[PDB]
């Protein structure tokens, strides 16, 4: 899966 | 009723001014003098500050008609009424 | 008894502040203006009006003009006298350090303890401290409103 | 102690008008120079009252918390009683 | 990013002029304007005012243009739009359609380009025509 | 080979990722470089346009709504406020379900068939000159078509609300997602006030936790407003609530009381906007404009209209009481008189 | 660069356009904005401590005027201040009572 | 005799920096050269457009008022007479909140709280 | 949707959003003497009403057939509403009076005045606000001829 | 690039600070030119981060 | 009379030509008296320096106003400290 | 130079005990290397100081093991010997820095701080505009203005 | 994650981003397991101070009891 | 009405609604770790 | 003792006898500016601006029932019981009590309309309303302290009719209908 920051920047 | 700032009290400032004008006589108001008006009686009310124009001070600005100075050091020893 | 009387007269001083602040502010401002007061009134008219305004301000005895901080340290339960702005006084509950410690030990009040070497948990306080939180509360109170 | 918030608040020549004196000279005299309302008379005059030419004149009485100020001269005009002490 | 100092040094004791330390309030820290100097809060406020003065002077010296107010008709197509006031909308790109991705608010127009709308009364070219180099010409740079 | 395409595991052979060497390098996409002034403007605008949001719009799905209610629930403990939020959601979900159901019934009935209101038809044929040339003339059939379009979009919004209300189930529920449940709970930063005082010093902080329950309805239901306001009476122990309402409201700009005029001959200067000028120089808007006039000597019917800047026909319509004008009589100037 | 600020009437320009000083006076009329005549053109300071996004305490609004000697005495300050007529001082004055019961009700009546 | 002593009689509405007197021909180097350096200079001044030019941008000054644009040197700001803050700081709205350490609040609302 | 509806050509209907707050107490300030003045304090504290309208909705044909808000009117209105306009929404926080019923009227009056002054851009080109172009100083080539 | 500016300008052209940023590539036996990076700061904002802890 | 002494002393010292404020040790005042800054001072400032009586504030402000020296006239020129210029 | 006030001397050991803070501050060492390079001489003591400090900073967080104890003490003696050798190299570079900086100041006609000696120009302490009106050590009156060590021409 | 479309232990770094006190008598053959001191487990505002005082009291009582045991044995 | 029909009307009962004990019993359920041979 | 109007001939400080400075000789030493008690009482229009207060004594004066006679006096907050009363007063105490003390229905049922002091003001209202100056008439009505006559409402609605300003007319009728004894219900 992804970490919190990875998910945040993918959404960005 | 307005709230908060004074600029929101549009009518009330007008009412205060009208009331104070209608209640205050100029005979009573002639008495209040200003700080500079009071100062004017001092022998030398106006000084140049050391911030801007201290160099403008000229020997004429002193009240030299009412005191006497010593001949050796130059400082005033006494003052006259 | 005597302490309750002192507290009550402080409350009456607050009430005087409420009643007198608007009038004292407007009178002081109108009396302290050197520039013209308006298009309609200017010159001799405005100067005489300023003289009348300062006369009315001076004749009107009892106007609460004192700074607000001079009665912002009056304790409510005990007679312990502190100073506002120092660790001897608590601003929110508005009690001195003695009263605050007594209330904590009584347990009636709900306050959460944080490490005494630190900035608690509020992120705004942790970031810039008292100054930053002081600015943030103003941001909440006024600056977020698009004045009209 | 908070800055400049104490309950209790050698003359300088160049700063004679700028030490313990009003910021603005155009400002009118304070409450202490005038009779506000119906009075029986003051026991003392406020220490912030500005000395005036009327003060330098006959000056029936001058009492400042106790001080007499029975040496009237024009050099005392324009400054408050606290720094005239 | 700025490498200049923004905070005033703290006072926890009297310092000396040593190898790694200098006296507090000397004529070296803020350009010698510490001669005016108590309370750290007011001292820091004065230092903030001085820093803002420096920011303003450099920001104004960086400014090489002028803000003549031109009527709508006599204006370039890129400025013939509705431009929101500062801090009201997203930083506006001049023209994404023509691949001009640039803050429209920062656009600067050469004075030798609006002589047709400025100075319409003067029939002589007060500023001579701008000389533009030819890119499609073999020159010393393009020769190797 | 790319660094992502070389095999690093000397004891295992992995499959090359699909992105190994396929991502072009452009400076306008990555890495991010920008101008300092543009960044400054971006930040300041972002922080200043926080509340410049038009919550109620004619969008579809979640974004679309007409009335937005927010209930800020405050408590002394995060779990207290969380449980109270769950209770209030289980309440409002069912209440809004029933109310949107009884609205959906009426919407369906109106779609099946109805009659056009003459007030509505006049509202449509009120404008003097329409988009097509000058005067326009709508028909009740066209008005009913407009109504059908509005009621269809309202039906879609009501159905979305009902479906979202029916989604949440105890086996699998998530009330913090606007897509899953209706209404949804969003978190709000707790108010924390730390105080340090003598004891040798101690740090104790007051705390107050918040949760916001948001209900977005595509219609104003005063019944729902009542049932929402009635929550404070059975609110949880030592928990409080405050209500924020953002609703669409029609505002008229009466061009008669607020007209557009040529800028006066002698323009205002900075003296009229001086200190204390707000009380001494300026009237409160609007400025009164005389609706009544007196007739001068020997004024013709068209002379009065020309002096008032109004048309003769509109002057007649306004003053139909009197057939003819006599000197010194009182007349009613039409509002559109210039 | 000491100078005199100018103004062009819309009639003088070859193609008229609403001038920005005219728009400023219109805004002043609408929103009752007091315009200080003696405002210096040189003193345009922004509190970078709040405006600059590179600072710890960044907020989009100016938190200070960057003017030394901006005291309470000035009429400009007096006219721009919030009055304490319904602020937390009212809550203090009417609530921080030695006994909550004598703000809650009268002891004589309750007895 | 007030005009002869600028720093004195500092009226409450006045504020630093005081605007110097307006030198007649100083708006540009062409005017300066024409008047003071080159008497026989042809071009009186640098050409001025027909539309309105705002020197104090984005600040709108009262038209017809002598004013000075913000300085471009450090020495001007340093040597110019600007007083330093000496008494307590005052703000038109941070006065109800007594001090940073006191900061009176009305209600315990979140600092993230948004007015609708 | 509540609010008046204007029929004559001199009336334009503007759909707007009115955001307000209503807070009532139930814990400690509910049922005794401080109830009244505490409620008054809460109401005056929440006296603000935010009236916001979309320029997109304002850009519609008037009753006279002319667009109510054209591009030049939008320019003039944006200039007159310095910080009151952001991201396409003209927002006005009315808090002058202690009552939301007074603030709605105050905000309506101010919106009407702002719109009326903005519509001066429809009278003639002279009322179209000028555009501020950062014109460069003369280039080095021009400065050479000095 | 760190927060929209080149590293040599963010870290004030200090060799002893940028070599720490280089270290992960060298320890990994990798070429820094095969990768382009952007570092965003979520901590206490400051005008200059040219220090060993930030590095 | 004590106040008289102080006021007279202040006024008298105001007129004094105590010292030339500039520090000849450091540039730009380092140059020989017959060249550089001293030429400008001798041929454009003599009528003003003697009027101001060599007070440090008037001297600095005149130097700044002349402009032919530029910002360096205080960005790099070191004057004497307050008292060290005050003493004659 | 613009640090012209009376100063306080500091023993080289306490100067060097700073290490990475100020004594071996990398920026300061870089500009000392630049001074030497511009003068056109090898920076060998500087490079010895640099490597000493690099290797010491590489371990400054490691706590040495508790010594078991060897009667011969050759291990402790060698450790102290190397420590003193490093200290002496650092002392040499410290003295070099002052020597060449004073030489450069004399070359460029830069006035040093009070009570500072420049070999060619002021063998005894140069004092200019000091708080004490006389020589701090020689008890003699300093002249007004301060003595000009160099010529006037620029 | 999302309930419907079922990311277990993503390693959730909690060290990149950012004390308790017992009654001191949990494991002791002399301190009775049951007693009125159990009520101290539901004190929150001054838990640190109350449990510190309780720990000091129990320390002193145990030490004095042991001292009496030794004195009685030796006498 | 005051009490919504979905509460008492049998026709509007949610088929997917579950009991109030089984889910919590399952949550309290403790499953022994999958015991492999090595790890 | 030093506050004023104390009628104390001498006072004791630090065990000393201190006399007073009479008014006659105090006038020379400080000029007398005495407008009178009228400057201590603001008009009714400033009650809400001063938070319901109208008098500027050093003691908070309250309006509440515990031709040449019109005028209302106020009590003083001296007793602790009355101080608590003041701290427990409702949001509208000064204004409500002053309004109900000044304005009441007559024993014969006639309204309090006939007020001599406000009579010319109401005639001005009638004249402005008949002339059609609705905004000026409203501004003047803002100053009214007592119940205006029914003719005032008649003229206001008459000047509202020609402009078809139903909003203003309904606002006027509502202001006069339930708040002022249904004077406007005509």
């Amino acid at each position: 899966e992804f970490d919190a920051k990875g998910r945040e920047y993918v959404q960005y | 009723s307005p709230h908060g700032y004074i600029r929101h009290f549009e009518n009330e400032v007008r009412d205060l001014l009208q009331y104070v004008d209608g209640v205050t006589p100029w005979k009573q108001a002639q008495k209040i003098r200003t700080y500079w008006e009071v100062r004017s009686h001092h022998p030398m009310p106006q000084f140049n500050r050391p911030e801007v124009a201290m160099h403008r001070n000229t020997v004429g600005l002193l009240p030299a008609h009412m005191w006497e100075t010593d001949k050796k050091t130059g400082k005033v020893k006494s003052v006259k009424d | 008894k005597r302490h309750t009387h002192f507290v009550l007269e402080s409350r009456l001083m607050y009430e005087k502040s409420f009643r007198d602040c608007w009038l004292h502010s407007v009178c002081r401002a109108i009396s302290q203006l050197d520039e013209p007061l308006s298009k309609t009134v200017v010159g001799t008219h405005q100067k005489m009006l300023q003289r009348k305004v300062t006369c009315f301000q001076y004749n009107q005895y009892g106007l609460f003009k004192t700074p607000y901080y001079r009665l912002a340290n009056v304790d409510r339960y005990h007679a312990v006298q502190g100073v506002a702005g120092t660790r001897e006084w608590v601003p929110y509950v508005n009690v001195s350090y003695w009263t605050m410690n007594k209330m904590v030990r009584g347990g009636n009040l709900l306050v959460h303890r944080v490490h005494y070497t630190g900035w608690g948990t509020d992120s705004h306080l942790k970031k810039g401290g008292w100054e930053h939180r002081w600015n943030k509360v103003l941001q909440r109170n006024v600056l977020q409103y698009s004045r009209i | 102690y908070p800055f400049l918030r104490r309950p209790h608040i050698n003359p300088s020549a160049p700063y004679f008008w700028s030490f313990m004196t009003a910021k603005s000279q155009m400002a009118f005299l304070p409450e202490e120079n005038y009779i506000t309302g119906d009075w029986t008379g003051k026991f003392f005059v406020s220490k912030r009252q500005v000395y005036t030419l009327q003060h330098a004149t006959s000056g029936a009485k001058v009492r400042v918390k106790i001080f007499e100020f029975n040496s009237p001269s024009r050099w005392n005009i324009g400054k408050e009683m606290n720094t005239l002490t | 990013v700025s490498t200049g100092e923004f905070d005033h040094p703290p006072f926890q004791f009297r310092q000396r002029h040593t190898f790694n330390t200098t006296p507090l309030h000397d004529a070296n820290r803020f350009g010698g304007r510490t001669a005016y100097l108590k309370d750290p809060r007011t001292v820091q406020f004065n230092v903030d005012v001085w820093c803002a003065q420096q920011t303003l002077r450099k920001r104004w010296k960086q400014r090489d243009w002028e803000v003549i107010e031109i009527p709508f008709r006599l204006v370039p197509r890129e400025q013939q739009r509705v431009i929101p006031e500062l801090y009201t909308d997203i930083p506006q790109m001049t023209d994404p359609a023509r691949n001009d991705f640039s803050n429209i608010r920062n656009k600067v127009y050469d004075r030798e380009e609006l002589q047709g709308v400025l100075f319409p009364a003067a029939g002589t070219m007060l500023y001579p025509p701008l000389q533009r180099v030819d890119k499609q010409a073999m020159t010393l740079d393009k020769y190797l | 080979l790319s660094p992502l395409e070389v095999q690093r595991d000397v004891g295992r052979l992995e499959p090359i990722p699909s992105y190994a060497g396929k991502i072009n390098a452009d400076r306008s996409v990555f890495p991010f470089q920008w101008k300092t002034e543009d960044w400054y403007e971006y930040e300041v605008a972002k922080v200043r346009n926080r509340r410049f949001v038009f919550e109620n719009t004619e969008e579809d799905g979640i974004r679309g709504s007409e009335v937005t209610y927010k209930i800020v629930l405050e408590g002394f403990w995060d779990h207290h406020v969380m449980k109270l939020a769950e209770d209030v959601c289980m309440f409002l979900k069912d209440v809004g379900r029933q109310i949107v159901e009884e609205k959906l019934v009426a919407v369906r009935r109106l779609l099946q068939g109805g009659a056009v209101d003459p007030e509505l038809l006049a509202a449509f044929n009120c404008a003097r000159a329409g988009p097509f040339g000058g005067y326009d003339e709508y028909d009740k059939e066209e008005v009913a078509n407009f109504l059908r379009s509005d009621l269809r979009r309202l039906e879609e919004q009501c159905l979305s609300v009902i479906n979202r209300c029916n989604v949440p189930v105890p086996g699998a529920t998530n009330i913090y997602d606007p897509h899953t449940s209706w209404p949804h709970v969003e978190k709000l930063e707790p108010w924390v006030r730390m105080a340090e005082f003598w004891t040798s010093t101690a740090h104790y902080e007051f705390r107050k936790f918040f949760r916001v329950i948001i209900c977005k309805l595509p219609f104003q239901s005063t019944e729902f407003e009542k049932r929402m306001y009635d929550i404070r009476h059975w609110l949880h122990r030592q928990t409080s609530c405050e209500f924020h309402t953002i609703y669409r409201r029609n505002v008229i700009h009466d061009s008669a009381v607020f007209p557009t005029e040529h800028d006066p001959a002698t323009p205002t200067t900075h003296e009229h906007h001086r200190m204390f000028s707000f009380a001494l120089d300026w009237q409160s808007a609007p400025v009164n404009r005389l609706s009544t006039d007196t007739v001068r000597e020997g004024e013709n019917w068209d002379a009065v209209a020309q002096r008032l800047g109004c048309s003769v026909g509109e002057l007649k319509d306004a003053n139909a009481e009197r057939e003819t004008i006599e000197a010194g009589v009182v007349i009613n100037v039409p509002v559109t008189a210039t | 660069g000491v100078h005199r600020v100018g103004y062009t009437h819309p009639s003088t320009l070859p193609v008229p356009c609403a001038q920005r000083w005219d728009l400023r006076l219109a805004r002043a009329r609408i929103f009752q904005e007091y315009i200080e005549e003696k405002a210096p053109g040189a003193w345009q300071l922004e509190d970078e401590r709040s405006m600059s996004p590179e600072f710890k305490t960044f907020t989009g609004y100016p938190m200070r005027d960057m003017r030394p000697g901006y005291g309470q005495n000035l009429p400009d300050y007096i006219m721009k201040k919030r009055l304490p007529n319904n602020t937390h001082y009212e809550l203090f004055a009417r609530r921080d009572i030695p006994n909550e019961d004598n703000a809650m009700y009268g002891k004589y009546l309750y007895d | 005799n007030a005009e002869r002593f600028p720093h004195e009689y500092h009226t409450p509405t006045s504020r630093f920096p005081p605007t110097p007197s307006e030198t007649p021909a100083t708006q540009d180097w062409m005017a300066y050269t024409a008047k003071y350096l080159d008497k026989q200079f042809t071009i009186s001044a640098e050409p001025a457009p027909v539309y309105n030019v705002n020197k104090l941008w984005p600040m709108q000054q009262i038209p017809g008022k002598v004013d000075q644009t913000p300085f471009e040197e450090d020495q001007t700001w340093l040597l110019h007479s600007i007083p330093v803050q000496q008494l307590e700081m005052h703000h038109h709205e941070k006065d109800l909140q007594d001090l940073p350490f006191i900061n009176h609040e009305q209600f315990p609302r979140s600092l993230e709280w948004n007015a609708p | 949707r509540i609010g008046p509806i204007g029929l004559e050509p001199h009336q334009f209907n503007v759909p707007a959003e009115l955001g307000f707050v209503e807070q009532y107490d139930n814990l400690q300030y509910k049922r005794y003497d401080w109830q009244g003045w505490y409620q008054r304090m809460l109401d005056v504290h929440n006296r603000n009403v935010s009236l916001r309208c979309r320029i997109c909705d304002l850009q519609r044909l008037d009753g006279n057939g002319v667009q109510f808000v054209d591009m030049q009117t939008e320019r003039r209105l944006r200039i007159l509403a310095q910080h009151r306009v952001g991201m396409g929404v003209l927002k006005l926080d009315a808090d002058k009076y202690e009552d939301q019923a007074d603030n709605v009227t105050f905000g309506t009056t101010k919106l009407s005045e702002l719109l009326a002054d903005a519509r001066k851009a429809q009278l003639g080109e002279e009322y179209w606000p000028s555009v501020e172009l950062k014109v460069r100083k003369p280039s080095g080539q021009s400065k050479a001829h000095y | 690039t760190v927060m929209g500016k080149p590293l040599s300008l963010v870290l004030d052209n200090k060799a002893w600070l940028m070599e720490m940023v280089l270290m992960p590539f060298d320890e990994a036996n990798l070429d820094y030119r095969d990768f382009d990076v952007h570092i965003v700061s979520e901590g206490h904002a400051m005008p200059s981060i040219a220090n060993e802890i930030a590095a | 009379r004590a106040l008289a002494d102080s006021l007279r002393a202040y006024v008298e010292f105001s007129t004094s030509k105590r010292v030339e404020p500039w520090d000849a040790r450091f540039k730009p005042f380092d140059r020989i008296e017959k060249d550089g800054v001293y030429v400008l001072m001798r041929y454009m400032m003599e009528e003003k320096l003697q009027l101001c009586n060599y007070h440090h504030r008037p001297v600095k402000r005149l130097f700044c106003n002349i402009g032919l020296m530029g910002p360096q006239i205080t960005t790099k020129a070191r004057w004497k400290p307050y008292r060290f210029a005050t003493n004659p | 130079n613009t640090f012209l006030t009376s100063s306080v001397a500091t023993p080289p050991i306490s100067v060097i005990r700073t290490g990475p803070k100020w004594w071996a501050d990398p920026e300061r060492m870089v500009r000392q290397k630049l001074m030497y390079f511009t003068l056109g001489v090898d920076q060998l003591p500087l490079r010895r100081t640099a490597v000493i400090q690099r290797d010491l900073q590489r371990f400054h967080m490691c706590k040495p093991p508790p010594r078991v104890g060897d009667s011969t003490g050759y291990k402790r003696s060698r450790a102290a010997q190397l420590n003193t050798w490093y200290r002496r190299i650092q002392y040499q570079e410290y003295h070099m820095q002052h020597l060449f900086t004073r030489h450069v100041w004399g070359l460029l006609r830069v006035y040093p701080g009070n009570t500072t000696k420049i070999q060619g120009k002021a063998d005894d302490g140069y004092v200019g505009y000091d708080s004490v009106p006389f020589h701090r050590y020689n008890r003699a009156p300093l002249p007004f203005p301060a003595r000009e060590l160099y010529e006037r021409r620029k | 994650g999302d309930i419907y479309y079922d990311s277990l232990h993503d390693r959730s770094p909690t060290w990149m981003n950012e004390r308790y006190d017992r009654l001191y008598g949990v494991n002791h053959p002399d301190i009775a397991k049951i007693g009125i001191r159990r009520h101290l487990n539901v004190e929150y505002v001054n838990r640190k101070e109350v449990v510190e005082r309780d720990a000091a009291l129990m320390k002193k009582t145990l030490s004095s009891g042991r001292r009496l045991r030794h004195r009685v044995e030796s006498s | 009405a005051n009490i919504p029909r979905s509460v008492w009307d049998p026709a509007q009962h949610n088929p997917n609604w579950s009991d109030s004990y089984g889910h919590d019993i399952t949550n309290r359920r403790a499953w022994p770790a999958r015991k492999w041979t090595v790890g | 003792y030093n506050s004023g109007y104390c009628t104390e001939r001498t006072h004791v400080l630090e065990e000393n006898t201190v006399s007073i400075i009479p008014r006659r000789e105090l006038e020379k030493y400080m000029p007398d500016i005495t407008i009178g008690p009228k400057a201590l009482v603001t008009p009714v229009s400033l009650m809400n601006a001063r938070n319901g207060h109208r008098v500027t004594h050093d003691l908070l004066h309250s309006y509440d029932p515990h031709p040449n006679r019109v005028g209302l006096n106020a009590a003083t907050l001296d007793c602790r019981g009355r101080i608590y009363r003041w701290l427990r007063r409702g949001p509208f105490f000064q204004v409500d009590n002053y309004f109900r003390r000044s304005v009441k229905l007559n024993r014969d049922g006639t309204l309090p309309t006939d007020f001599v002091h406000e009579a010319p003001l109401m005639r001005k209202i009638i004249r402005l309303a008949h002339r059609g100056h609705l905004k000026a008439a409203c501004e003047e009505y803002r100053r009214v302290t007592t119940v205006p006559p029914v003719e005032v409402y008649r003229a206001l609605t008459a000047c509202c009719v020609p402009g078809a300003k139903l909003a203003d007319a309904v606002s006027i009728f509502e202001d006069g209908n339930s708040k002022l004894f249904y004077v406007s219900r005509d």
